[PDB]
């Protein structure tokens, strides 16, 4: 509605799975976004693809291994959630000038609940992207909102 | 040895009759009036505070029992 | 009889089982094949779960893997291409071109695992590396032999680090090069691809100065683990058949840690260390024994290190910390403040360096050095609390020497060229010796701080006085 | 008169504040204690589940 | 609520007191069902049955249900799973510790743990 | 002991589940004690129940559900 | 009885499968005749159809599956009686120390059931020493569990001898120190100095019975050592009506030791890593040592703490059992009084009004008190300076360091290093002391002139002999 207000839509396209809706739909929902926005990639346009957030993805992934029996890694999460978020990521490239120069550029996002940094999902996250725009709660109080 | 300052009692509170009523009407929020003042004098160098300080002082040496005697 | 049918049994994720049929008697190692429309799906076979029935790991795609699909068996490690031809070409993980230009050439191959060379065949060092980075030249010389470490958190500049070595160190040495790339962006590999094009390491016809063998992250766990046994096997070649130096480098080792974490607990083996593979003392130890010196060849490898969540004291770096020799500790602070590299002047240690090794004069200075910024970081407390005008004269100065030291290990480079826009310097061994010296004699307290700040080797330093003061 | 007062408060405050740290040492100690016993009970649990299953 | 909402046209209201429990049960059970408890201890099923509650009291058309949700702190660690997935379906908090009820403060809301998208 | 000198162990019953105890026993002793001060409590009479100390018994229980495999808090 | 072949080995578990008709009942000892002595196992799980699971109390090695194995009938037996002490054996009862087999008329199972309710400690009892200190300021008990404190080489071996001699001449009584984690090295050197203080004689007979378990025996020989010593303790005391005094040595170490007993069985090691059957252990254990009607056994135990805590679950689930402590330093040493207890960090939960009389508690109090004064004042007393002293204050100071001297004991077990004669103080004998020194009524006596004497009548000597 915010963005209906302010005329955003005509160029943005939302893909969604609510919190309700199953375990299955919800791991299945990043990939699904992932092709949409190669579409523009491959026909030499851009796109930007807001993953928010990838944390909820692998719990829906853990949910998923463990009822069918895959033993929990380092904090429950299987050992293959890394895999996952590399493959999703890297379909944010661009393209050699035959094509168009079409590039998908992707912003994941990580909500953390303590904010620890020595967990398995945030960790590998950092790995796989090129740069970081830490946001932190102390700056929120402090005046800078967002 | 119970501080009142931790303890709280909801709606377990009752057994306060008319006696217990007049003399205070719940010396707990007073000994939390002595934990202020108290407080940040380790308040006032005002006689309000040190009255207080001195009615706080007393009454937790008189609280002082012997083990297995009650009252 | 050794069938050359299995069927699949059971895909889940990664892990591939087969059933092979009667007499295959399976054998740990091998690899077996399966035709797919994405090529050759390899299985390196891991485990023997008894009667005929492999599970195995995955290096291919199995998002298309169909179950009753016929496993050949090929037998041992996959055989990858080494020469004097296979350099300046990009290598796959499964031996396969990437870089379109026919097959990759050929004279023999080797497989990607080897042995270990054992006692009897290793030697000394002898030879000293000199990188032309002053804080590395002073406070902790590599020398040829040695299993480098470029520890270091995220945003320290770490792929840049890794840059740098190849800009100067590559083009020098008269040997030929391995760049293996394990686990890495899609953007990271086309920026080192076009870079070293440009410098001319890459080239189309053979015979180049680096190897290139790109193992990417989107392919499975088992793909990333074995990018590096492919790599390593080019370098073998050089070393002892063709008996040729090589300034071998790998980035970044950590995704070959991750990776064998990942298969670990699927394989059955229960995670240990909290949330990694058991077999990690091992699996590191084979690995660095390959990259040695011994009667012939010296492979002397650099290895970028990813320490998670900027803690060094976390059991994953600190076991491959013993398995290196010559320590770097690289800092998210250091490269915010304008010093490049992020290299702490303390922190970087090498067990190569000895006082006769690397001369006498070397070794005092750096002592020296070591000396005034440890009194510096003891008196930062005193400074916060009691103030600056409380210490004592000697110690004034000291500060005010730390200071012009501090601002001495900030040079810019090339392959920095996306920060300060300045390009590269080259600083040889013995003019970083003498400038730190005259700092610390009181000779050479007549320049300023940022006159060291920004500058190359002695000739610079001189140079840097007079521009401040117009 | 005045440096001699300065000099003496000084040392008064900077005892006051030994003290001072010290009981927000004791406390932090007993924070310390309490973090790390956690720490090893839920890196235990995570081997254990999975041993199990 | 569901009744109130739809059948009989309502805005309705809706106040609990604990939702923490909903969580805390369906935890001993999930053993016994057939399933692997995840970090801490809780169930790996629990995202997915959390949602569906707090969107059968959603804002429809017919009635908007206000809802304020207690949960009840575990162990006095709001980071862990069960008050976590609480602030998903959440637009505003009043996050409240037990220091700040028994120096003497009613309500207990921390000032400098609060936030809103209901505030501009 | 301490009871009978001041003339008061008649009016009181004491239930004991010691350390030296199965585990069981221990895990069974609130709610056993319990029962016969519900009985007190029914006939309309006014009674007090002290479960010294339920923290044992946690413990008591906890090696019971170890080996029953629920889940750890 | 029935025999049966083994039918595992897996680590130091161990399972014997029996020819049908019934299995071992479960604590009951196993006999295997192999070349490597015996082995003895422990039954600690029946897993049904004539078979067992066992915990090692001797190295599993030179086993093969198919040797036979013998039902005793039940517990390992140990030797008991007055033909055993002075002598060091291992969890099976037989020497270590090579003097030739360990036997007596009797012995008795090391698993016993702990007595009735009646026969327990019920009404408060008081276990005399010679030491001022402790029996002030905590005193020791009959069924009292006292838990040191400190490291070994700075007194410990001094205080654990000086108490062995002050049991005979008090009861005509015996200790066991039993020694848990025990390192080779330091037993031999134990057994001579013990030797040489004289509580240890190498003809006939003598006061305490050594048990050691050391660590290259299983985690089950660390664990039953303690059970070993106990039966020795219990013949004294149900069969001749003499009190013992039990050591135990570390508990870091018998805890150390029964993680891996539990985590071995089949059962979880969780309890912050150790065994969640630790708390049940320690009860079977302290609630065999109690006062029984002819005699009783009293316990003094060692706290190792893991990292210098006191909020982990094994030093919480020992401070419970323990109602008092005693704390040796090497501060109090270093100022050459020796017993090195701390009277700041000396207390007991049966130092009492009513548990040892009104005037030993109101005299304990004032002691306490002179003491802790001392300290608050003696902060901001050396800092000001010592001439910033009060009358009313330097009236603290005189007092407490009168008490602080009178405290030493020149006692016999450390006799040969002051070459000063033993003593031994008796509890009523403590009290009485102390009474006169609170009313001044040797403020004639100087302060230093109380050094290394016990008693009222022998600080008279010392008086006379300083003037002199």
């Amino acid at each position: 509605q915010t963005l209906e207000q302010h005329d955003a839509m005509k160029y943005s396209i939302i893909v969604a799975a609510t919190a309700s809706e199953a375990a299955p739909l919800q791991y299945l929902a990043p990939f699904t976004a992932a092709s949409i926005g190669e579409w523009f990639r491959d026909n030499g346009k851009h796109a930007l693809i807001v993953y928010d957030d990838l944390s909820k993805q692998a719990v829906a992934y853990r949910q998923l291994s463990l009822l069918l029996r895959r033993p929990p890694g380092r904090e429950a999460y299987p050992g293959d959630v890394f895999y996952l978020h590399s493959r999703l990521l890297e379909r944010a490239a661009k393209l050699s000038e035959k094509e168009g120069s079409g590039s998908l550029t992707a912003l994941p996002v990580i909500e953390t609940q303590g904010g620890d940094v020595s967990a398995y999902i945030p960790t590998n996250v950092i790995s796989i992207t090129d740069g970081q725009i830490f946001l932190e709660a102390e700056l929120f109080y402090k005046g800078i909102r967002p | 040895a119970i501080n009142v300052g931790l303890s709280v009692s909801r709606v377990g509170s009752a057994a306060q009759v008319k006696a217990l009523k007049q003399v205070a009407g719940s010396l707990k929020l007073f000994l939390a009036q002595y934990r202020e003042v108290a407080a940040f004098a380790q308040s006032d160098l005002d006689a309000s505070t040190k009255q207080t300080l001195v009615r706080g002082e007393r009454l937790t040496q008189l609280l002082k029992q012997n083990q297995y005697s009650p009252l | 009889s050794t069938p050359i049918t299995g069927k699949v049994t059971a895909v889940i994720g990664a892990i591939v089982d087969v059933h092979f049929e009667q007499s295959e008697l399976p054998a740990i190692l091998n690899a077996l094949e399966i035709k797919t429309p994405q090529g050759k799906l390899v299985l390196e076979v891991a485990q023997h779960l008894g009667e005929n029935t492999v599970r195995t790991i995955a290096m291919d795609g199995t998002e298309g893997l169909v179950r009753g699909e016929k496993v050949l068996d090929t037998g041992g490690p996959i055989s990858v291409p080494v020469g004097r031809e296979t350099l300046g070409r990009i290598i796959n993980v499964i031996g396969e071109p990437i870089d379109e230009r026919g097959p990759i050439k050929s004279k023999l191959r080797k497989p990607i695992h080897a042995d270990p060379p054992s006692f009897a065949e290793q030697s000394t060092s002898a030879e000293i590396l000199e990188t032309g980075i002053k804080v590395v030249d002073l406070l902790a010389p590599y020398a040829r032999g040695g299993k480098i470490g470029l520890f270091g958190g995220a945003g320290v500049g770490k792929t840049v680090f890794i840059q740098e070595l190849i800009n100067n160190i590559a083009k020098a040495h008269g040997g030929f090069s391995v760049f293996t790339g394990v686990g890495e962006r899609t953007r990271e590999g086309n920026d080192l691809y076009r870079e070293m094009k440009e410098t001319g390491v890459i080239n189309l016809e053979g015979e180049s100065k680096v190897a290139l063998v790109f193992g990417q992250m989107n392919e499975p766990p088992g793909a990333r683990a074995r990018v590096a046994l492919t790599g390593l096997t080019i370098a073998e070649y050089f070393r002892d058949e063709e008996g040729q130096d090589v300034l071998l480098f790998i980035d970044n080792i950590f995704r070959f840690t991750q990776a064998g974490s990942e298969v670990s607990a699927l394989l059955g083996r229960i995670p240990s260390a909290v949330g990694y593979q058991p077999t990690l003392a091992t699996d590191m130890g084979l690995l660095q024994e390959r990259i040695t010196t011994t009667k012939k060849g010296s492979v002397t490898s650099v290895q970028a290190v990813y320490v998670p969540a900027d803690d060094l004291t976390d059991p994953a770096p600190a076991t491959t910390f013993a398995h290196l020799d010559a320590t770097t500790v690289l800092s998210r602070g250091i490269s915010e403040l304008g010093i490049y590299p992020a290299v702490d002047p303390l922190d970087s240690k090498s067990r190569l360096l000895d006082a006769a090794v690397v001369g006498q004069e070397h070794y005092d200075v750096a002592s020296k050095v070591q000396e005034t910024l440890q009194t510096y970081k003891s008196l930062q407390d005193i400074i916060a609390i009691l103030g600056m005008d409380e210490l004592s004269e000697q110690d004034k100065l000291t500060v005010e020497r730390a200071r012009k030291i501090q601002r001495f290990l900030s040079q810019p480079f090339a392959v920095a060229e996306v920060f300060t826009g300045i390009p590269g310097k080259l600083v040889r061994l013995k003019d970083t010796v003498a400038s730190f010296k005259a700092v610390l004699e009181g000779k050479y307290d007549n320049i300023p701080e940022h006159a060291f700040y920004m500058v190359g080797g002695i000739e610079d330093v001189v140079a840097k006085a007079e521009k401040l003061a117009a | 008169q005045g440096y001699a007062a300065e000099i003496s408060a000084r040392r008064n405050a900077m005892d006051n504040a030994s003290k001072n740290a010290g009981d927000m040492i004791n406390r932090y100690s007993i924070l310390y204690n309490r973090t790390r016993q956690a720490v090893i009970t839920n890196e235990l649990v995570d081997i254990i589940t999975g041993a199990s299953s």
